[PDB]
């Protein structure tokens, strides 16, 4: 899980990671209630590394997150 | 008698655990203790009437579980009391045991909570298949009980809840017989205010103030009402004697709810025009030219293309297959290479282009060349050189937007592109360009072609490898 992290930490790959991301996880986010702790905790993970990277940068990742909410 | 009592009590209270407990109360006794026959037909109709209102009164934004116990114990108690039915029993005499519960089961059919619809045609189509006899035979006496009340106010008055379920008890009345529900002066009115209510607008419908809620109402609402005007177009007595333009305007009213934003109301709206297209086998010029108008509206100008409007003319090719021609194609192309900019495109690379609006238009364009008829068998050699070129100057090996809407096209006609590709095996790029096709996963049909045909291929790349070449 430290990849995702340093991509989503840096100022030039910050972007185009987190769409790709946001992109694959939109896919599974019916897979969070599975009741499996395991599946769960990952994809919970996973939204909050996209999220904090959103917050991070606002004035460029704003526009990547604004066609998910 | 008083345990039954305390656990039917306690399916009325306002918490949701207590109804919970008090379901799998009536549950424990009716299948772990055997308490005998009697018993349970003498507790029937309690049992029933707490079991229905657990499932009338859980709030919906709960979770699902309590309504779920309730339903399987009302399907166990159904199943347990229709041991040895006859269809005495379940009709009133000319006392008969299921009259008073199939009665009290119909008087639920119009209600404004749609589990609460399912449930009842649930339950009377389990008492009906148990007495070897069919729906409309228990129903018919108990007709009017719910005709008469929905026939006396206007329908226009009323909130949204409770017209939905009127409309879906009659539409679900009018299917159990061609001679169920008359033709009369009611039917004719409520069908008239139905297609008033499909054809206005949302601003009219109490204003659309954006609110979620008021949406989701307007759009089930508009769903109902295609639906039972699709039911009565099966009816060869509706719009027949009164020679008017009745017919058209619910056609026109179906091609006007196909073109919405709203996916309930296009798979509903498809729905209808299949069937209206499959029973009529015939189609009056100016009613298709004035459907076909709006979409050939759109698609003239370049600037103004949009995503929607493709989506509207494939919606279109699916429906009239054998009614398009040739040369859209061309201008689709035509329309792609205005929009497709050098210098657009030279900016666009060094970004997750996946998001921009001209990249899905373009994607959208590429989207429709498999729905045109066979003819457009021509173009191969276009959209595999346009799709080339596009992905050369943005930079892209393997991957983009445009990959998916041309393996759908490619794998259409697996000869001609099998024989294309065969006659150019001299060039790395679209021997690399077919091979990639391949391996995607939906590639089936050109994998076969090519498992059939690999003496050919062996033969040509022999031919080649003979002829004494540097390539």
């Amino acid at each position: 899980l430290h990849i995702p992290q340093f991509f989503l930490a840096s100022e030039a790959t910050s972007p185009s990671f987190c769409g790709i991301l946001l992109r694959f996880l939109m896919e599974r986010i019916e897979d969070v209630g599975s009741a499996d702790i395991k599946k769960s905790s990952i994809l919970l993970r996973l939204f909050k590394l996209a999220f904090m990277a959103v917050t991070l940068f606002a004035n460029q990742n704003e526009q990547v997150l604004l066609p998910h909410v | 008698s008083s345990l039954a009592s305390t656990f039917c009590h306690g399916c009325y209270e306002e918490e949701w655990f207590t109804k919970q407990g008090g379901a799998l109360g009536i549950q424990t006794l009716l299948t772990e203790i055997d308490l005998g026959d009697l018993w349970v037909a003498a507790k029937q109709i309690e049992f029933v009437r707490a079991l229905m209102y657990v499932v009338k009164d859980m709030p919906q934004d709960l979770p699902e579980k309590t309504r779920r116990t309730a339903q399987v114990t009302l399907e166990q108690l159904l199943a347990r009391i229709t041991r040895n039915a006859k269809k005495q029993d379940c009709l009133p005499p000319p006392p008969p045991r299921l009259a008073q519960l199939v009665m009290m089961l119909n008087s639920e059919l119009a209600h404004m909570n749609r589990h609460v619809r399912a449930t009842a045609r649930r339950s009377i189509e389990a008492i009906a298949a148990a007495a070897q006899a069919e729906v409309w035979e228990l129903l018919e006496p108990h007709k009017k009980h719910i005709l008469g009340p929905i026939y006396a106010k206007p329908l226009r008055a009323l909130p949204f809840a409770i017209q939905i379920g009127y409309i879906d008890a009659v539409t679900y009345y009018m299917s159990l017989k061609r001679d169920f529900v008359p033709f009369d002066e009611n039917l004719n009115r409520l069908l008239m205010e139905s297609l008033a209510l499909a054809d206005a607008s949302d601003e009219s419908l109490a204003g659309k103030t954006l609110e979620f809620r008021t949406h989701d109402f307007i759009v089930n609402l508009r769903v109902s009402c295609i639906k039972i005007l699709s039911r009565a177009m099966s009816f060869e007595e509706f719009g027949s004697g009164s020679n008017n333009p009745t017919r058209p305007k619910v056609v026109s009213v179906f091609f006007k709810c196909l073109y919405s934003d709203s996916q309930p109301t296009i798979d509903a709206a498809n729905d209808a025009l299949k069937a209206v297209l499959q029973h009529t086998t015939k189609l009056p010029k100016d009613l298709l030219q004035s459907g076909l108008r709006p979409v050939l509206a759109s698609l003239q100008d370049a600037k103004r293309l949009t995503v929607h409007s493709l989506d509207n003319l494939g919606r279109l090719l699916r429906l009239l297959t054998t009614y398009f021609k040739v040369e859209i194609g061309t201008r689709l192309l035509e329309h792609v290479k205005q929009i497709a900019d050098p210098n657009f495109l030279q900016q666009l690379s060094f970004t997750f282009f996946e998001q921009n609006n001209a990249m899905k238009v373009i994607a959208a364009v590429f989207n429709i060349f498999h729905l045109l008829p066979d003819a457009a068998r021509q173009f191969k050699e276009r959209v595999i050189d346009n799709v080339l070129d596009l992905e050369q100057k943005l930079r892209r090996t393997h991957h983009s937007p445009f990959r998916l809407p041309l393996y759908k096209y490619l794998n259409k006609y697996p000869s001609d592109i099998w024989a294309f590709t065969l006659q150019k095996l001299e060039d790395l790029r679209y021997g690399r360009f077919l091979a990639q096709v391949l391996r995607h996963p939906d590639s089936q049909v050109l994998r076969d072609y090519g498992a059939a045909n690999v003496e050919f291929i062996i033969k040509t790349c022999n031919t080649v490898v003979v002829s004494g070449k540097e390539t």
